[PDB]
């Protein structure tokens, strides 16, 4: 028992210097823009499906 | 308002028609601040003007500021007026009429405030002090409870339009009972003498309506402040819209009166308050308030912003928690509000201690009142759309020239503005392509 502890007090120190970055990048890369009517523009992200509707003067 | 802001857009005619009573100057002069009853005394015996530079060497240079605040509050009422001294030089020197009447005021001399008491003897129906009070604290009650709207309380209709005109409580439709507004809470929440001073105010603003004369009537106000307690005047010797006025006052607990028709009135202690009792309210750090009224409308006031516990017969024992208090604050009453109306009403065993309140509780309850206001929201319309930073700046300046711009950030070329303005911005930015 005191061999496991040993080693398992030194497993994790490896594994917990292996991650370096936790928060993922939320990035939104709308792609070509869509032109409905009443000069309206929708662009639609390509990493979460985000769509934002605007008028473009 | 206060008086000297209400004192400062008058006319001078009016003013100096306000000064012609000894008791209006007196009111002015104890109005005035701890730096300007020091010169008017100084300057009271004076019948020849002095240097602007003399007077201002009389404070010293450290203390400059007050001294012009005095000297700008005197020259806008009116109490002295700028003499060409011979030479180039200016002369100051008080008003001819208001230095005689205050004069008067003091030293002595002319006719009495009120015509005579003892022509038609003892009154047969007098009444006490105690009597008096508890008549005006009862019309107070009754005129809270109508501006609540307990049925209880009935008071004559050009009162409850006063009221309407006052934009205490709107009446959205004939017929139906008013209803009070935020407007309403904060003056319940207000002291008495303020209270008192704020109607009076609108009173005289809404009496043009009416075609009455201002200065009388200020004249005859000034001088039921200054009136001693438990003594009745002489009704004779004032004009009919005036007496009609007094009505008014008799309907406000101000002024007791028997019936309409008699020669005597007896001013009461709320009348001598206007011109400015020791607390029921007990204060404890767990946020208790023990109180000890028993009428309904304290009860009423105090459970605006606090959640009642029990009602003892002669105690009232209440808690302070975030939700009542944020309740208050929904229906329009601030936090600064609160803690005032919690000082007036303090009880004089809690004036020991150096804080009338503790310090924990007030800062509690201001930050309480911040939570509603940690999030700002704006409608507008936000434009994200600039190729390059010459057009942004133009665009940016134009927004500011035209004062519709909410919010700028140049770092990142993007700019909120209200949507009202946003046709304005449109045609603007459409004129500097099309002209290109």
């Amino acid at each position: 028992k005191k061999f496991d502890k040993k080693v398992k007090e030194l497993r994790r120190a490896v594994r917990s210097s292996v991650w370096k970055r936790e928060t993922i990048v939320h990035q939104h890369e709308y792609g070509p823009e869509e032109n409905l009517e009443d000069d309206m523009y929708r662009k639609t992200c390509t990493m979460c499906g985000h769509e934002l509707t605007y008028e473009k003067m | 308002r206060n008086l000297q802001e209400f004192l400062g857009g008058l006319s001078p005619g009016v003013l100096d028609r306000l000064y012609g009573h000894p008791a209006t100057c007196l009111a002015v002069f104890r109005e005035l601040p701890s730096l300007a009853k020091n010169w008017v005394m100084r300057m009271l015996f004076l019948e020849q003007p002095l240097p602007q530079a003399a007077v201002a060497l009389w404070v010293k240079k450290e203390f400059s500021k007050a001294q012009e605040e005095s000297t700008g509050l005197l020259s806008g009422l009116r109490i002295w007026h700028t003499q060409l001294l011979p030479g180039g030089l200016q002369g100051l020197i008080l008003n001819p009429i208001f230095r005689q009447n205050l004069r008067i005021a003091l030293l002595g001399g002319g006719k009495a405030w009120s015509d005579d008491t003892s022509q038609l003897g003892p009154d047969k129906h007098a009444r006490d002090v105690p009597s008096l009070d508890k008549y005006a604290e009862e019309r107070w009650e009754v005129v809270l409870h109508f501006m609540v709207g307990s049925p209880s309380a009935a008071v004559s209709q050009d009162l409850a339009q006063l009221l309407s005109q006052a934009g205490l409580m709107k009446s959205t439709e004939p017929g139906e009972p008013p209803c009070i507004t935020s407007a309403g809470f904060q003056f319940l929440l207000l002291d008495t003498p303020a209270q008192l001073w704020y109607f009076m105010l609108q009173y005289l603003q809404t009496a043009q309506s009416r075609g009455m004369d201002l200065v009388e009537i200020l004249s005859f106000l000034f001088q039921l402040s200054f009136s001693t307690l438990g003594k009745d005047y002489s009704v004779e010797g004032m004009s009919d819209s005036l007496l009609n006025f007094l009505q008014h006052l008799r309907e406000f607990g101000l002024v007791f009166q028997r019936k309409r028709k008699s020669r005597r009135y007896y001013p009461t202690r709320l009348a001598i308050n206007l011109s400015s009792q020791p607390g029921f309210i007990v204060v404890e750090t767990n946020y208790r308030l023990y109180a000890y009224t028993e009428s309904e409308l304290q009860i009423a006031l105090i459970a605006l912003f606090s959640e009642m516990l029990y009602r003892f017969p002669n105690m009232v024992v209440a808690q302070v928690t975030r939700e009542s208090v944020q309740q208050a604050i929904a229906s329009g009453i601030t936090a600064q509000q609160i803690i005032h109306f919690l000082r007036t009403r303090a009880h004089p065993v809690m004036l020991k201690q150096t804080p009338v309140l503790p310090p924990t509780i007030t800062d509690q309850i201001r930050l309480w009142e911040l939570e509603r206001d940690r999030l700002r929201f704006t409608e507008g319309v936000l434009y994200n759309q600039f190729l390059s930073q010459v057009d942004f700046e133009l665009l940016l300046a134009h927004a500011r020239e035209l004062g519709v711009l909410v919010f700028e950030n140049s770092a990142k070329r993007l700019m909120v503005v209200t949507p009202a303005g946003h046709s304005d911005v449109k045609r603007f930015w459409k004129r500097q392509k099309h002209s290109s």
